[PDB]
């Protein structure tokens, strides 16, 4: 029936904002991740050139 | 001559559609010769972009068939004297222009599938709005170039007043 | 001097320009096939040159042939003018998705 | 927040044209409903009564929208506006029941005024005409 | 028919569905170059600081 079939429409469009809510979700965590990993990576190069300054003293 | 297009949308595997349009219609009655088109699977997008599509195609057709009308114009205008056998003389690509529609199939060279059809269309476009152009300016100047000698034929016509 | 090559030119300008209008019918009917029958992609497209004398019962059959494949509870049979909106439709409606090639 | 929806009246025998013309012109893409309005109610810029009917309509898009909205108006069909979930119909008709009556009431009254001031104005008119 | 009806909205339902698909799977591809630009750019800033002051 028109009205159930619709009413299923309805339901079919919270599916698409659940989507695109994941969507979001994805990439604020994936830009996050970024920021941590290069923060990691600065942090080797921190300790190793910090290192071989000592080692040059 | 006319040809037609139709979608054939399969009836889940190709042959129940394709041959029942084919072979059963033609054994009915032989209306119409048929042939398979065989669409290429252009990337589908949004259901908005593809409803604007539906009007920029529109407008595209119609832009086109005028474009694909002066060029058969200017053809037949600077070959007057032998535009015999139009088609011929016009001919896009193979030995007749039914050989070659009967086996289009969509060029990879020009314009590769895998981009997008709003992309697809606007290389097409780019192509057939700068054949437009030449045309206008090419085809122009041959035209010139007759009025020139045709200027030089008043030169010579009449009498000594204007010759 | 100039007779020759701009001849030439406009042979080539045509193969182009003819391939180019085709590949836009061919958009056009894929376009108007995906909304029509929706996803997924089903259209494995005909060419019909049509014989002399045979339009009309051609499209008779046709267009009865494909009422089961298009639902047939609207449109059809007949609609006012659609000059209002973004488009005015240039073309008759069929339970078939048709476009035409003037060859 | 992603379906277009609308809603309107219609005359009778108009609807199955309109949905012709909405499935011809957006097809396979866009859906209508419609029922009865009961006894005929006041046509406004005609000045008649006749038969009318709710109607609604669903749609994907925007561009879908710029067909179907202007192909409602050029059928001349009324949308007015329309509530967002049932909280906003409750709002609107609660909005509407009390501004229809206040209209009806001031209605009323404004006429009883005119036909009060036109009698005033009658009990002796003749005799301001002569004068 | 209503059959024809409710396989209609069925396909406009596989539109939206897929549209959200598209969506949703091209913010992730754009995620991933907004990753890759990030990682670039706190990299080489952080590099520049740690660089200059050594």
């Amino acid at each position: 029936s028109q009205s159930q079939g619709i009413q299923q429409l309805l339901q079919a469009e919270k599916r698409a904002a659940e989507k695109v809510a994941d969507a979001r979700k994805r990439k604020a965590r994936r830009l996050k991740q970024a920021k941590e990993e290069a923060q990691m990576e600065v942090e080797q190069y921190r300790r190793e050139r910090e290192q071989e300054f000592q080692s040059k003293q | 001559t006319e040809f037609w297009l139709i979608s054939a949308p399969g009836e889940k595997t190709c042959q129940q559609t394709w041959e029942k349009l084919h072979a059963a219609t033609t054994k009915n009655n032989n209306l119409a010769v048929s042939s398979k088109f065989n669409i290429p699977d252009l990337k589908v997008g949004t259901l908005d972009v593809l409803v604007g599509l539906s009007d920029e195609l529109a407008k595209l057709d119609a832009f086109v068939e005028g474009v694909v009308k002066k060029v058969a114009q200017y053809m037949a205008d600077v070959l007057e004297d032998s535009k015999d056998k139009v088609q011929e003389n016009l001919l896009a690509s193979g030995v007749d222009l039914v050989t070659y529609i009967t086996r289009f199939q969509w060029d990879m060279a020009k314009y590769p599938i895998k981009q997008s059809l709003k992309n697809i269309s606007e290389i097409i476009a780019k192509g057939v709005t700068q054949i437009d152009n030449d045309l206008k300016s090419r085809a122009s100047a041959y035209n010139n170039l007759k009025g020139n000698l045709q200027n030089l034929e008043r030169k010579n016509a009449g009498s000594l007043l204007t010759r | 001097k100039q007779f020759g090559p701009l001849v030439r030119w406009l042979k080539v300008n045509f193969s182009e320009a003819f391939i180019a209008w085709i590949h836009i019918k061919a958009l056009r009917v894929f376009v108007e096939s995906v909304l029509r029958y929706g996803l997924p992609v089903n259209f494995q497209a005909m060419l019909l040159q049509p014989n002399k004398k045979s339009v009309k019962k051609l499209r008779e059959v046709l267009h009865e042939l494909y009422k089961h494949l298009d639902s047939s509870a609207a449109a059809i049979i007949d609609a006012p003018m659609d000059i209002p909106g973004l488009n005015l439709s240039q073309q008759e409606y069929y339970p078939y998705v048709y476009y035409k090639i003037d060859c | 927040l992603r379906l277009g929806f609308v809603a309107g009246v219609i005359n009778r025998e108009r609807i199955p044209t309109f949905e012709r013309m909405l499935w011809r012109v957006c097809r396979g893409n866009v859906f209508l409903r419609q029922a009865e309005i009961e006894n005929p109610l006041e046509d406004p810029v005609t000045g008649d009564y006749v038969h009318k009917s709710v109607f609604i309509i669903f749609f994907q898009g925007d561009q879908l929208k710029n067909r179907v909205k202007k192909i409602c108006e050029g059928f001349r069909a009324s949308l007015y506006p329309c509530p967002e979930t049932p909280q906003e119909r409750k709002e609107m008709a609660s909005g509407v029941n009390t501004r229809i009556d206040d209209l009806q009431m001031v209605l009323n009254q404004t006429e009883d005024h005119r036909q009060r001031v036109l009698q005033a104005a009658a009990k002796n008119i003749r005799v301001w005409f002569i004068k | 028919s209503d059959a024809d009806v409710q396989k209609q909205i069925k396909h406009m339902m596989a539109f939206i569905e897929q549209e959200a698909n598209e969506k949703a799977e091209e913010i992730d591809a754009k995620a991933e170059e907004e990753f890759n630009i990030e990682k670039g750019r706190l990299v080489q800033t952080q590099r520049l600081k740690i660089m200059e002051y050594y």
